[PDB]
């Protein structure tokens, strides 16, 4: 499902800025980023492995059941 | 009798209404609102929006208050100054609420940024509904149609409060059963 | 009880407070759970077999090596590649107010794109200084060039009247409501129909519903249904007879801010099967300062 | 009346009968058979035939040629229920067609959607358009009158014609093909509307001033420029023809000039010399009640009401409610005034008792 | 700025009254309220009315002939506009 | 909480919960359901009901979030926005006597320093038009008489 | 920034605010023809005196009606519009802010719900792929493998 109502983006607060070199508009059809960063790795994992996420490596090992 | 007097436009054997009606009438120069009713816009909704306007503007209140009974200039000044002071105090009170709601909006935006950090920017866009599965133009056209229909803004006017006719009508602009001085 | 109203059932404690939660309701049918689980597994296996026949249930891994992309690395190390990457970096380094993907923003940009699809010497600062009028043009915020006369004529919003429309006055008062109908010349077609005239005034729901929407609706509906044959016969006598099931053009003029207004307009819309309303106007004598009104109790 | 159907040609007349006999039947029917027809057979076309029969195509019946008024009344009284059912189904069909057209016109912000083909196929086309409504908004198809026909073409007056048979896969190429022609259609339509209102005003002013027997400019297929020029010329010559009464003659548009004096006809071209015409004018200078009672036993126990004079007992007509609601507020108002949101409690003591208690307390 | 002299008073008055004569080849100037009032012929008779006030004029008093005044279309300003308008008229 | 020494009678009106000034949400689906239930149709529109319920399922969580936000706002207001019935009220005309005293002082200074807090005499509705010659029509200042 | 009210109208509006033009008079006049209170629309003192004198002159001459404005619809473009889509930080009303707060909170809830349902779908798919017997542990197969209020219960509510 979608959303109850649609509004524009909230105004930027004073002193608030999008972090530098961060692509705020990156779709899942975009090309994989060549760099090896946290955001790029998470996007690649979502793209190639589905929506599986784990809050910790212990959670991942528990899901993988003894590896 | 004034046109707004209690015994104005009375229907009696001896009473003949003053003024000419129809076409260029007595109200021809005194009509405050004229709207050309058009098909697909019901006259009931037109009247509802007009009544909501004249109620939310606190204008029917003054009209009834000055028309039905006679109130001294001192009483009118007292009431108007009390209303102005109460409105100013309420604005001062509501400014704090607006500021705190802006702070809560900042907290919500920070939580959204936390979700972005923990999931990935592209994943968050997809969860927000990015057209990343729109292989053909029809797939994005469906969502464009949905948002186009949602943009349609129906009149936001609401039902006006009723008028309560209390005994002896101590206050004539009274619209609620709550007692007032 | 002791001459007192009986309390609502909410005040009484739970009627079934002395039964276990598993009893209400009972979850019988445990023996079917294993059978249904095995049935679900079997049918899911059958559906999986159907899907595998439709396509392929195969996955594989591509063992990529890092030394192979030295051509890409050498291409990126070039000055031109660095230049275009830095051009993109500078282009995106500008202030960005878009936090995340927004459906509103996407819809607006797509709408503008589809609308587009459907559709010497520079003046100097000294010249601008000597041109005093151009400074006012800069911040004029007033229409420039050709201007439509629809924003200049003072009768554009005013109603357009015709000799045939019947003007229906709907007066609403504190304890009364009445409707009358006049022609363009001002002749009163039918006698006034007030709440007292029709008997609603002074009965049940006294002093409270006299000016209510219900009484106003009733009196207005009765007045319209009595006026329609009267209007027909008046026009026939005048010599401009009504057509075969013609819509009678009605100009509604309503006065009064009491409750006898919504009922009147609803009655007009309910009788709009023949009374085609063309214009709606409201009239109210807003008091500025006049003769002393009768004194209130206060 | 009865001449309106003949003039509009909406009345259907089978030609299987003899010409002279049919002409005689028409001559006698226009004299005596016109009166008994009620105000619904104008909308419901009657088919002339050899014998009387109600049914067949929905909303239509067949009456026989050379039919006496007495026999017509007897047949109507005998098949009173069937004629009532046919009228009801025809009215339902008309209301459904109008509602179906309105729900699309209001949604698309158009002016009118005319039809000339089978309504059942027009319903398919209209429901397809309703499903694909937002794609029309995406394209430039707006504020344009539409026609439903069989041939894919556009008219020079600003309207466009769409075939009844059209599917989803064939709609998109059609939209892409007609998109470049839309902007011309809007300007053509607005100019045509302005010229039509101007010429209608000119014709009504001509009628008011000259007081003639009639003006007919839409009979011939002539362009809007010619029609406007003719109307302006007539309005100009109205004051010059004012001293003479033309109520006996009808002014009509025709590519040839024809002035009749034995008959009341004046056919004029779009470009005619008004001063020359003025110069020419200057140079000239019981059993039925028993049958009804026996056949239908309701008329003897139900009274009617006069439509001209107001009776001593006024009876309210049933109210009319909109079949389509544009707004949720309108739907809510409809439910409120239908009593859907009303408490099912039944009044047993009125507020008058409370008011009397208050008065006594005072 | 030239004041109206006593000698030329009648000529100035006649020009002011004939500023609206219901017939011209040039657009009529607007009044002080930026509106196009009724075009009056000689000897004080209203003969042209703008379309905005046409319905009210014909409703207040019937059998008062008045051709609906149309402003002079602008063709000298831009010739291409004149050709476009003529082509639109031909295409109807 | 008592802003400017006056307790807040209701804080739910500020939120808008259970009040006239509510928030419109899923109005398209609400309109569709209302139209479907208003039309005669053939069956009850359980499909429209399911659509509306799927749209408004998160309304309960949103209301809980706004209620807890309102409670936190009340806590912050008690912390530092108000005085807890300490300062005099500022919502009635007789709590602003100084401003009206200044107005009266200005008028008195204007009228030669004679009449303080005095208003011109009332005049008839058509006093300037029905009174004969020799009688004052336009009312004068209380000092001018 | 201008609470007293001396910011509006524009100087050209001051110039044009004459009796002859009712269009600009209707801009700062209510629908019924009354003047806005200073609490609602704080015009300049010069603006209000000009408006009242122009309205009096126009009413006396006949250029303006005694009640209402014939340019209320045409003055809407000049009147500022508070778009619901675009938020204004300094809005007088608190509902226009609480609606945006609710919008942002609903977006965050949508993110959380989408990710949690994706996790549930992936876990169910992995369990089905590994097999009912292979995937489920002995404890789950022995105890959790029954109907319960959490596992496919009958309707726990009356009047069904």
């Amino acid at each position: 499902h979608g959303n109850l109502f649609y509004f524009r983006e909230y105004p930027m607060y004073p002193g608030e800025y999008v972090p530098a070199e961060h692509n705020t508009l990156s779709s899942l059809r975009d090309e994989l980023r060549l760099d090896l960063t946290a955001q790029s790795l998470k996007e690649a994992w979502m793209r190639v492995s589905g929506g599986v996420y784990f809050q910790s490596v212990d959670e991942y090992y528990a899901s993988v059941d003894g590896l | 009798y004034m046109m707004y007097h209690r015994k104005a436009m009375g229907t009696m054997k001896y009473s003949k209404w003053k003024g000419a009606h129809g076409g260029i009438s007595h109200f021809y120069g005194r009509t405050p609102m004229v709207e050309e009713v058009r098909p697909n816009e019901p006259i009931t909704l037109v009247d509802r929006r007009i009544m909501h306007y004249v109620h939310h503007s606190r204008l029917r209140h003054f009209q009834l208050f000055r028309s039905y009974q006679e109130k001294s200039n001192s009483t009118e000044c007292k009431l108007r100054e009390g209303e102005m002071l109460r409105r100013r105090w309420h604005r001062r009170l509501q400014k704090s609420f607006i500021a705190f709601m802006q702070f809560k909006t900042m907290k919500v935006l920070e939580d959204q940024a936390r979700l972005v950090n923990t999931y990935g920017q592209a994943a968050v866009n997809a969860a927000l509904g990015d057209p990343w599965n729109a292989t053909d133009n029809v797939a994005r056209e469906r969502k464009s149609a949905a948002v186009r229909r949602q943009v349609r803004a129906l009149p936001m006017v609401n039902v006006v409060p009723k008028h309560v006719a209390t005994m002896k009508q101590i206050h004539n602009d009274r619209f609620n059963y709550r007692w007032r001085v | 009880r002791r001459g007192k109203p009986r309390p609502r059932a909410g005040m009484f404690p739970d009627k079934y407070r002395r039964v276990p939660m598993l009893l209400k309701p009972q979850q019988g049918g445990q023996q079917y759970f294993n059978h249904f689980l095995i049935r679900s597994t079997n049918d899911r296996l059958t559906q999986q077999d159907v899907d595998n026949a439709s396509g392929q249930a195969h996955s594989f891994i591509s063992p990529q090596l890092p030394q192979m992309d030295w051509r890409n690395m050498s291409a990126r190390s070039s000055e031109e590649s660095i230049r275009e990457e830095m051009r993109q970096l500078a282009e995106n380094d500008v202030m960005q107010h878009q936090r995340v993907f927004n459906e509103r923003m996407w819809y607006e940009k797509e709408e503008e794109h589809r609308m587009k699809a459907r559709s010497p010497r520079v003046l100097g600062g000294d010249y601008f200084k000597t041109r005093f009028g151009y400074s006012l043009v800069k911040n004029s915020e007033m229409t420039q060039g050709p201007v439509d006369y629809s924003q200049l004529d003072m009768w554009g919003e005013m109603p357009r009247y015709t000799s045939d429309m019947v003007f229906l006055y709907l007066v609403s008062r504190r304890r009364n409501t009445y409707a009358v109908a006049y022609t363009y010349e001002g002749k009163r077609i039918l006698n006034t129909y007030t709440a007292g005239n029709r008997g609603l005034k002074g009965g049940d729901r006294g002093f409270r519903s006299e000016g209510s929407t219900d009484n106003g609706h009733q009196v207005t509906s009765m007045y319209l249904n009595d006026l329609l044959p009267k209007l027909r016969e008046m026009r026939a006598s005048e010599g401009r007879p009504m057509g075969r099931g013609e819509k009678v053009e009605l100009v509604v003029r309503v006065m009064g801010f009491y409750n006898g207004r919504q009922g009147a307009v609803r009655a007009v819309q309910d009788r709009a099967n023949e009374f085609h309303v063309r214009y709606f106007e409201d009239i109210t004598p807003f008091p500025l300062n006049g003769p002393k009104m009768p004194r209130g109790v206060f | 009346t009865l001449q309106e159907l003949i003039e509009a040609d909406q009345i259907l007349f089978s030609r299987d009968l003899s010409p002279l006999q049919s002409a005689a039947a028409l001559s006698t029917l226009q004299r005596h058979l016109g009166e008994l027809n009620y105000s619904a057979w104008e909308s419901m076309p009657v088919i002339v035939s050899n014998q009387f029969s109600i049914g067949d195509l929905t909303g239509t019946i067949t009456i026989p040629w050379d039919f006496t008024p007495e026999q017509f009344h007897s047949f109507m009284a005998h098949n009173e229920k069937g004629v009532a059912r046919c009228r009801e189904v025809a009215i339902q069909y008309a209301s459904t067609i109008e509602q179906l057209i309105a729900e699309l016109c209001t949604a698309l912000e158009l002016d009118d959607i005319l039809v000339s083909c089978s309504h059942q196929d027009a319903l398919r086309l209209m429901e397809l358009l309703h499903r694909n409504r937002e794609l029309l908004i995406q394209y430039g198809l707006s504020k344009l009158t539409l026609e439903v026909g069989n041939r894919h073409a556009t008219r020079a007056n600003g309207v466009v014609i769409i075939n009844c048979s059209l599917t989803s896969e064939q709609l998109r190429p059609w939209l892409k093909a007609i998109s470049p022609k839309l902007p011309l259609q809007q300007r053509l339509y607005e100019l045509s509307k302005q010229m039509l209102e101007s010429t209608l005003w000119h014709l009504k002013e001509f009628r008011t001033m000259v007081e003639p027997g009639g003006v007919d400019a839409f009979s011939n297929d002539c362009t809007y420029a010619e029609r406007l020029q003719w109307s302006k010329e007539l309005f100009r010559i109205g004051p010059s023809l004012a001293p003479w009464d033309w109520s006996e003659m009808t002014f009509v548009l025709s590519p040839d000039v024809d002035i009749d004096w034995a008959n009341g006809l004046l056919a004029l071209p779009y470009n005619f010399d008004g001063d020359a015409l003025v110069r020419y004018v200057e140079e000239v200078q019981e059993r039925m009640r028993h049958l009804y009672r026996q056949t239908n036993p309701h008329m003897d126990e139900y009274l009617a009401s006069s439509n001209s004079r107001v009776d001593t007992l006024p009876v309210e007509r049933p109210l009319s409610h909109a079949v389509t609601f544009n707004s949720d507020a309108e739907a809510e108002d409809q439910l409120k005034w239908e009593g859907f949101y009303a408490e099912p409690y039944v009044d047993q003591a009125p507020t008058s008792d409370i008011d009397d208690m208050a008065h006594t307390f005072m | 700025i030239n004041y109206v002299p006593h000698a030329q008073l009648r000529e100035h008055i006649d020009k002011e009254l004939d500023k609206y004569v219901a017939g011209k080849n040039e657009p009529y100037p607007l009044n002080f309220v930026g509106q196009m009032p009724f075009l009056e012929d000689g000897d004080g008779n209203i003969v042209e009315v703008p379309e905005s006030l046409l319905s009210n004029h014909m409703a207040e008093h019937p059998d008062s002939t008045a051709k609906p005044h149309e402003p002079h279309t602008s063709s000298s300003i831009s010739e291409a506009a004149a050709f476009e308008e003529r082509m639109l008229r031909a295409m109807v | 909480p008592s802003h400017s020494g006056s307790p807040v009678f209701t804080q739910a009106k500020l939120i808008g919960l259970s009040g006239e000034e509510q928030l419109t949400m899923c109005q398209s689906e609400t309109m569709a359901l209302r139209l479907c239930m208003a039309k005669a149709g053939k069956e009850t529109c359980e499909r429209e009901s399911r659509a509306l319920d799927s749209c408004l399922g998160r309304v309960g969580h949103l209301r809980r979030a706004m209620s807890e936000a309102c409670w936190e706002f009340n806590d912050w207001f008690i912390q530092n926005v108000s005085d807890n019935h300490t300062k005099p009220f500022q919502h009635r005309p007789h709590d602003w006597r100084h401003f009206y005293a200044q107005e009266k002082l200005v008028r008195e200074r204007q009228q030669n320093g004679h009449a303080y807090g005095r208003r011109p005499k009332q005049f008839s509705f058509g006093a300037r038009y029905v009174k004969t010659d020799g009688y004052g029509k336009r009312p004068r200042l209380p000092y001018n008489k | 920034k201008d609470p007293q009210g001396v910011q509006r109208p524009s100087p050209e509006v001051y110039m044009k605010l004459n009796y002859k033009n009712p269009a600009t008079i209707s801009r700062f006049l209510t629908r019924t023809g009354h003047m806005y209170p200073a609490d609602i629309l704080p015009l300049n003192p010069e603006a209000v005196v000009k408006l009242r004198v122009a309205k009096a002159q126009a009413i006396r001459i006949g250029l303006y009606p005694r009640f209402g404005n014939p340019f209320w619809f045409r003055s809407q473009k000049f009147r500022p519009k508070a778009y619901q889509e675009n938020y204004d930080p300094t809005t007088y009303s608190t509902k226009r802010t609480v609606e945006h707060f609710a919008y942002n909170w609903v977006q965050t809830d949508r993110i959380r719900r989408y990710f949690r349902e994706l996790e549930a779908v992936h876990t169910s798919g992995s369990a089905s792929a590994r097999g009912s017997g292979g995937g489920t542990t002995a404890e789950h197969k022995q105890q959790d493998q029954f109907y319960s209020p959490e596992n496919q219960p009958i309707s726990l509510h009356r009047n069904n």
